[PDB]
């Protein structure tokens, strides 16, 4: 579907301020997982996002199983990576996934695909992509974006702050994109604050990296400064 | 050069060593296999005359950068080589010996911020002969 054509229905007429949003508090962000080792951040990215929209757009507090999607995804590839959109699509045509608690995480253990481990099942009803270029927009109104980003070994080094390593050749893993933010950094020579912007990203190491589990990456005012090629694929799930 | 590929990434903690045996000047080539995204990176930790005892408690939680350079041998740290996210990720490391003896070298994949969780731990135990 048009991003255009949805973005209507979410925005308005309204302007938005470029500096600062940040769902974590407006009840759009659910808990950090961990997905181990193991490639399989395609599925905590999307199933995040599935979240996210229930938080919002329901307020149903919920939390999703990546085992299922690891198990029962047979576009993507479990442990050894796999493709967000693919995430999606395979959403659909399971017909919606099983709630973790019901469908527990085991990383690379063996473990087979069962999609009736649960009752109630939460689905997604569509998915959309979102233009390198629309993503402050897209975040605004339409909530957590899952994304793609290009990650070198200094993210694993990564504690605090606005990161400030190395980035990666080529995309290779999966996050999500949960808002922006603006801090000012008093100038030694100057003594006067200056105007910095970060993306504010969810990552799926576990809450012990990063600020407890997030990291704030170098943008611009307009979010047009896209690092670490983060948001080369962008795909938001609707459930309503 | 010769040449060595590990090696099966499991989630527990564990231990591997693997005997080498190389002429001098031979140059070996070790090939690190791991997961893109995990958090999880390849480090160069040691290399001994010792049968090293590996306490994963005890390694750095920050970036080691040093390659390994003296008179009787010579090891690299691990270097590198719709996307696939979260797809197989290569690094290698490079073995040069300089003089008869025997080498313990210590890799190890593991979780600078957090290294007890699922270290797996290469040692090469190389004879330069």
């Amino acid at each position: 579907m048009n991003y255009e054509e949805v973005i209507k229905k979410y925005r308005g007429e309204e302007n938005f301020d470029h500096a600062a949003y940040d769902w974590r508090l407006h009840s759009g962000v659910t808990p950090v997982k961990d997905q181990k080792n193991c490639g399989s951040a395609w599925a905590f990215s999307s199933i995040g996002s599935v979240e996210s929209q229930y938080a919002i757009r329901k307020n149903k507090l919920i939390t999703l199983s990546e085992q299922e999607l690891v198990d029962c995804s047979f576009k993507n590839y479990g442990c050894n990576g796999g493709l967000i959109n693919n995430a999606f699509e395979d959403m659909i045509e399971l017909g919606g996934i099983c709630p973790d608690g019901d469908y527990p995480y085991v990383s690379d253990a063996p473990n087979l695909c069962n999609i009736d481990r649960c009752t109630e099942k939460y689905g997604i009803k569509n998915y959309l992509s979102v233009p390198d270029n629309k993503l402050k927009e897209a975040l605004r109104f339409l909530g957590p974006i899952s994304i793609s980003v290009a990650v070198s070994d200094d993210f694993a080094f990564y504690k605090e702050g606005i990161f400030d390593g190395e980035c990666g050749d080529q995309l290779n893993h999966a996050v999500m994109l949960v808002g922006f933010g603006m801090k000012e950094i008093v100038n030694p020579l100057t003594k006067k604050g200056e105007k910095h912007y970060y993306y504010i990203i969810k990552n799926s190491w576990g809450q012990q990296w990063g600020e407890r589990g997030f990291i704030n990456i170098e943008t611009d005012e307009s979010g047009l400064m896209r690092k670490c090629g983060l948001g080369t694929d962008a795909f938001i799930p609707l459930i309503e | 050069g010769k040449s060595l590929k590990l090696g099966n990434i499991s989630n527990q903690t564990n231990q591997e060593t693997i005997t080498q045996s190389l002429s001098v000047g031979e140059i070996l080539c070790i090939d690190l296999e791991g997961n893109a995204g995990t958090g999880y990176l390849w480090v160069l930790l040691g290399i001994h005359k010792d049968e090293p005892i590996i306490n994963p408690e005890n390694f750095p939680t920050k970036l080691t950068k040093k390659s390994f350079f003296s008179e009787e041998i010579s090891v690299t740290q691990p270097k590198k080589y719709m996307q696939l996210l979260g797809g197989p990720d290569r690094m290698r490391s490079v073995i040069k010996g300089h003089k008869p003896g025997k080498y313990y070298i210590v890799y190890s994949y593991y979780r600078p911020f957090s290294p007890t969780s699922g270290a797996n731990t290469k040692i090469i135990y190389v004879t330069v002969q």
